[PDB]
DNA sequence: ATTCCCCCCCTTCGGTGCTTTGCACCGAAGGGGGGG
C-alpha cells in the first residue's frame, strides 16, 4: 500500500500561509478521468475527502502520459511552491550509459506510482487541498486533500529521491556486488551472475521493494535486452540513442528551428561531426516564436550535412576500468569544435562537440584549452578519471604560448596527432624594435560628444596621415589608428601607441572576433613579416 | 558556545564540484568513519543549505584528508612551523540550531545513486567559530624559515647607453611609479621620448626615490589585505600585498620551485599557500588573492595540489599587468 | 493551455568593475533537447 517509509517534515517559509486559489474549468472527459482516479486514490488511501473547513484550494489538471491510454493527474501549485520552503536537491546529474561497466546480467524495473506510495507529512497536507470539479459544472465538487506525495509539488522530487535512496540501503549494504542505478524510481540493476541465478535476487529486490509499500507491475519489468534506459537503448555489448527523427519541414519559424538545434545537439553525444552554428545563428535578433525564416546557404548546408550524419547508425561501447581514457579533438571551422572519447581505437564511448565563443576576441589557442577542459570536468563527471588528449597542436605552438601569456594556463598529459587543421599562433609580437623599419605613432583621440575622433599616424621619417572619424569612441578611433599604420607600412612596421587597450586587444594574438575593426587589424598582422608593438604615456 | 549568522545573513548554499573516484571513495570511507563515532550524522532535503567537499592527500603521509570550502558560511557567521589542530576540534558539540548550515553533499561516479548528505554534530574543521567555541593558530592550522620576509624595491636596468624605446619604456616604468613612489616627478625626460625618431641627474636621484622602501604604507585591521599575483614567465611569480591600491604593504618573488616548467596550476596553488602562510603568522586574515587565471582552469585543478586545510576567498583578473 | 525536478546547449539582458562613460565579462533568465 503505502510506505512506512518516515514522512519528511515540511514547513511554509516563515509569515507565509497556504495557498487560497481556485479552480479553473475543465474538459468534459478529464473532469471523468480525474474522478475515476480519484475515486481510486481515495480507496487506496491517497486523498482524505476534505469538505465544510479547509480554507484553502489548488487547481488540479491532467494530462495524458506516454502509456497514450492513461492519465496523468497534476495539480498547479505554483503559489504553494512560491509559498513553500526551499529544498536542497540531491540529484547532481543525469547517468550516462557510457560510464557502465559492462554487465552480465542486466535489468531494468520501474515503481509504479511512485510518489503516490511515499506519505506526505501530516501538517503539510491541508495545504494540499484541492478540488475535483463537477461532471457539466452542476452539483458542488467532491474535495480532496493529499496524504501522499503530489505531482506538481516542487518538494516531491528531492523526497522521493531521497525516500527510495533510503529503501534501497538495506538492499545494497547485504549485496555488494550488484550495481545499482536509481533515477527517480527507475532502477538498473546489473550483477555478475548467470540468468539463472540473478532473477533470484531480482525477485527478493522486488519484494523488498515490496514490502516498503513500492510496487513493481511485471509490465515495466524488462528483462531481456534491448533494454530501453534513460532514453537509450542497452544492448548488451553495444548501446545507442534511441531513433531519432528530425523535422521535413518547408517553412521553419523561430520554435521550428529551436527544436531542430534541440534534436541536433542531444545527437551529438554519439553522431560524430554534428554542427549546429549556421542553424543557430539564425535564432538571433527574431524574438517572435511564430515568423517564417528563411534559410540562409549555409545553414542549409549544415542541415544537409548534418542530416546524412543521421542516416547511418552510430553505437558506443561500455567502461573497462583497466584501461585508460583518450579524448581526440578536431578543429572543424568558425571556432567549432569536435572531440571523441574511447579507449580502445575506433570503438568510441561518447562523441561531442564545442561551439562556445567565450570572449570578445579569442584565438584557437584558448579555444582549444576551454574545450580540454570542458572535456576533463565531463569526464570527472562520468568516469571520475581525466582521460589523455590527442590535440592538434604542436608542442613546441604550446610551448611558446604558455611560455609567453601572462595568464597562467594547463594541459594534462597529452598527445599531438597529425590532423589537416592545426591550432597554431597566426603571428607574433616580436621583443626588440625593428631597424630599417620607420615608425607609425599613433593617436585617434575622440570627442565623447559629437562622436568625432582622428586618427591618424606620425613617422620618424617624416610622413604624416590624418583620416576624421565619426560616430566612433576613444578605443574604436585608436584601433583605427593602429589600422591605419599597418595599412599603409612596407611588410615591416614599428607601431607605438598611447592605448593600453588596443595592445591588450593585439598582444593576446586573436585571430576573429565579432568586431569589423579588429578582424581588419589581425588580417592586415598576418601579412606583415615582423611586427613590433609598444605603449608610450602620449 | 551560541553561534549565529549575520543579521540579515541567511547560510551558504553552494552547489558541490565533481570529484574523481579517488576521492570520493576517500570520502565515503571518511565520512562512514566519522558517521559511526557521532560527528556528523545523515540529513534529508529539507535541509537548504549546501557547503562544497572535497578530499587532499596530505604531505608525506599517503593518507587522504576531508576539507569542507567554509568559505561563504564563515562570511556570514556573526562570531615558526606548521602543524594540523583540527583533528581536536571534533571533541566540542555544535549547537542544534546552528548544525543545519554546515551541511555538504558527496556525489557519485557517473550519478549512480542521488548525493549523500550530512551535517555535523561536533566542531567542524575551517570554520571561524571553531577555533573560538574551543603560540598562534590561523583557525585550524596551528603554527619554514621566517627570517627573511621584505619587500622587493624597483629597478631600472643597469648598464649603459639609452633608446628611443629604452627611455619611451622607462618614463613607463617611472610615471606608473608614482601613486606607489612618489618623489619621482622627474618630467624632462619628455625631450628625448616624445619627439618622433626611430626606436631603434634625475636617473640616480629617482634611482634613490626607489632605493628607499615601501615608505609609510601602514596596516589597519578594518579593511582584509589584497594580494595579486603576476606571471612573469618561465616560472617566476611576483606578488604585492595591498590594502588600498598603489601603495604596497609587502611585495615579493616566488620563482620555480614545483611542477617544473610544465604546470602552471601547480606552481600558482603552490604560490597562494605559500603567500597565505606568509600573511597569517604577520598579519593574522588571508588576503583575498586577484589570480592570473581563468575561473575554470583554477577550479578543475586546484584541489588537486592543495595541501592546506585553510581556503582563502579569491577572484581571478581578465586583464593585462 | 495551465505542474515540479535534474543535466546539457544557445541567445539576450542586466549587474559589475575599470576607465577612456565605453567595454568586456559573467550570471541569470528565456527557447529548446533529453530524463523520471
Ligand atoms: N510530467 C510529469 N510531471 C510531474 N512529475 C512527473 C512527471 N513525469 C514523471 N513525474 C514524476 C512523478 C512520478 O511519480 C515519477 C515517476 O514517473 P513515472 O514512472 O512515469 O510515473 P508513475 O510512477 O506515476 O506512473 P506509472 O504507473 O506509469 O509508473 O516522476
Ligand atoms: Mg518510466
Ligand atoms: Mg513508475
Amino acid at each position: 500500500p503505502i510506505s512506512p517509509i518516515e514522512t519528511v517534515p515540511v514547513k511554509l517559509k516563515p509569515g507565509m500561509d497556504g495557498p487560497k486559489v481556485k479552480q479553473w474549468p475543465l474538459t468534459e472527459e478529464k473532469i471523468k478521468a480525474l474522478v475515476e482516479i480519484c475515486t481510486e486514490m481515495e480507496k487506496e488511501g491517497k486523498i482524505s475527502k476534505i469538505g465544510p473547513e479547509n480554507p484553502y484550494n489548488t487547481p488540479v489538471f491532467a494530462i495524458k502520459k506516454k502509456d497514450s491510454t492513461k492519465w496523468r493527474k497534476l495539480v498547479d501549485f505554483r503559489e504553494l511552491n512560491k509559498r513553500t520552503q526551499d529544498f536542497w536537491e540531491v540529484q547532481l546529474g543525469i547517468p550516462h550509459p557510457a560510464g557502465l561497466k559492462k554487465k552480465k546480467s542486466v535489468t531494468v524495473l520501474d515503481v509504479g506510482d511512485a510518489y503516490f506510495s511515499v506519505p506526505l507529512d501530516e501538517d503539510f497536507r491541508k495545504y494540499t487541498a484541492f478540488t475535483i470539479p463537477s461532471i457539466n459544472n452542476e452539483t458542488p465538487g467532491i474535495r480532496y486533500q493529499y496524504n501522499v506525495l503530489p505531482q506538481g509539488w516542487k518538494g516531491s522530487p528531492a523526497i522521493f529521491q531521497s525516500s527510495m535512496t533510503k529503501i534501497l540501503e538495506p538492499f545494497k549494504k547485504q549485496n555488494p556486488d550488484i550495481v545499482i542505478y536509481q533515477y527517480m524510481d527507475d532502477l538498473y540493476v546489473g550483477s555478475d551472475l548467470e540468468i539463472g541465478q540473478h532473477r533470484t535476487k531480482i525477485e527478493e529486490l522486488r519484494q523488498h521493494l515490496l514490502r516498503w509499500g513500492l510496487t513493481t507491475p511485471d509490465k515495466k519489468h524488462q528483462k531481456e535486452p534491448p533494454f530501453l534506459w534513460m532514453g537509450y537503448e542497452l544492448h548488451p555489448d553495444k548501446w545507442t540513442v534511441q531513433p531519432i527523427v528530425l523535422p521535413e519541414k518547408d517553412s521553419w519559424t523561430v520554435n521550428d528551428i529551436q527544436k531542430l538545434v534541440g534534436k541536433l545537439n542531444w545527437a551529438s553525444q554519439i553522431y560524430p561531426g554534428i554542427k549546429v552554428r549556421q542553424l543557430s545563428k539564425l535564432l538571433r535578433g527574431t524574438k517572435a516564436l511564430t515568423e517564417v525564416i528563411p534559410l540562409t546557404e549555409e545553414a542549409e548546408l549544415e542541415l544537409a550535412e548534418n542530416r546524412e550524419i543521421l542516416k547511418e547508425p552510430v553505437h558506443g561501447v561500455y567502461y573497462d576500468p583497466s584501461k585508460d581514457l583518450i579524448a581526440e579533438i578536431q578543429k572543424q571551422g568558425q571556432g567549432q569544435w569536435t572531440y571523441q572519447i574511447y579507449q580502445e581505437p575506433f570503438k568510441n564511448l561518447k562523441t561531442g562537440k564545442y561551439a562556445r565563443m567565450r570572449g570578445a576576441h579569442t584565438n584557437d589557442v584558448k579555444q582549444l584549452t576551454e574545450a580540454v577542459q570542458k572535456i576533463t570536468t565531463e569526464s570527472i563527471v562520468i568516469w571520475g578519471k581525466t582521460p589523455k588528449f590527442k590535440l592538434p597542436i604542436q608542442k613546441e605552438t604550446w610551448e611558446t604560448w604558455w611560455t609567453e601569456y601572462w595568464q597562467a594556463t594547463w594541459i594534462p598529459e597529452w598527445e599531438f596527432v597529425n590532423t589537416p587543421p592545426l591550432v597554431k599562433l597566426w603571428y607574433q609580437l616580436e621583443k626588440e624594435p625593428i631597424v630599417g623599419a620607420e615608425t607609425f605613432y599613433v593617436d585617434g583621440a575622440a570627442n565623447r560628444e559629437t562622436k568625432l575622433g582622428k586618427a591618424g599616424y606620425v613617422t620618424n621619417k617624416g610622413r604624416q596621415k590624418v583620416v576624421p572619424l565619426t560616430n566612433t569612441t576613444n578605443q574604436k578611433t585608436e584601433l583605427q589608428a593602429i589600422y591605419l599604420a599597418l595599412q599603409d607600412s612596407g611588410l615591416e612596421v614599428n607601431i607605438v601607441t598611447n592605448s593600453q587597450y588596443a595592445l591588450g586587444i593585439i598582444q593576446a594574438q586573436p585571430d576573429k572576433s565579432e568586431s569589423e575593426l579588429v578582424n581588419q587589424i589581425i588580417e592586415q598582422l598576418i601579412k606583415k613579416e615582423k611586427v613590433y608593438l609598444a605603449w608610450v604615456p602620449a | 558556545v551560541p553561534v549565529k549568522l549575520k543579521p540579515g545573513m541567511d547560510g551558504p548554499k553552494v552547489k558541490q564540484w565533481p570529484l574523481t573516484e579517488e576521492k570520493i571513495k576517500a570520502l565515503v570511507e571518511i565520512c562512514t568513519e566519522m558517521e559511526k563515532e557521532g560527528k556528523i550524522s545523515k540529513i534529508g532535503p529539507e535541509n537548504p543549505y549546501n557547503t562544497p567537499v572535497f578530499a587532499i592527500k596530505k604531505k608525506d603521509s599517503t593518507k587522504w584528508r576531508k576539507l569542507v570550502d567554509f568559505r561563504e558560511l564563515n562570511k556570514r557567521t556573526q562570531d615558526v612551523t606548521v602543524l594540523d589542530v583540527g583533528d581536536a576540534y571534533f571533541s566540542v558539540p555544535l549547537d542544534e540550531d546552528f548544525r543545519k548550515y554546515t551541511a555538504f553533499t558527496i556525489p557519485s561516479i557517473n550519478n549512480e545513486t542521488p548525493g549523500i548528505r550530512y551535517q555535523y554534530n561536533v566542531l567542524p574543521q575551517g570554520w571561524k567559530g571553531s577555533p573560538a567555541i574551543f603560540i598562534y593558530q590561523y583557525m585550524d592550522d596551528l603554527y619554514l624559515h621566517p627570517d627573511k620576509w621584505t619587500v622587493q624595491p624597483i629597478v631600472l636596468p643597469e648598464k649603459d647607453s639609452w633608446t628611443v624605446n629604452d627611455i619611451q619604456k622607462l618614463v613607463g616604468k617611472l610615471n606608473w611609479a608614482s601613486q606607489i613612489y612618489p618623489g619621482i616627478k622627474v618630467r624632462q625626460l619628455c625631450k628625448l621620448l616624445r619627439g618622433t625618431k626611430a626606436l631603434t641627474l634625475e636617473l640616480a636621484e629617482n634611482r634613490e626615490i626607489l632605493k628607499e622602501p615601501v615608505h609609510g604604507v601602514y596596516y589597519d585591521p578594518s579593511k582584509d589585505l589584497i594580494a595579486e599575483i603576476q606571471k612573469q614567465g618561465q616560472g617566476q611569480w611576483t606578488y604585492q600585498i595591498y590594502q588600498e591600491p598603489f601603495k604596497n604593504l609587502k611585495t615579493g618573488k616566488y620563482a620555480r620551485m614545483r611542477g617544473a616548467h610544465t604546470n602552471d596550476v601547480k606552481q600558482l596553488t603552490e604560490a597562494v599557500q605559500k603567500i597565505t602562510t606568509e600573511s597569517i603568522v604577520i598579519w593574522g586574515k588571508t588576503p583575498k588573492f586577484k589570480l592570473p587565471i581563468q575561473k575554470e582552469t583554477w577550479e578543475t585543478w586546484w584541489t588537486e595540489y592543495w595541501q592546506a586545510t585553510w581556503i582563502p576567498e579569491w577572484e581571478f583578473v581578465n586583464t593585462p599587468p
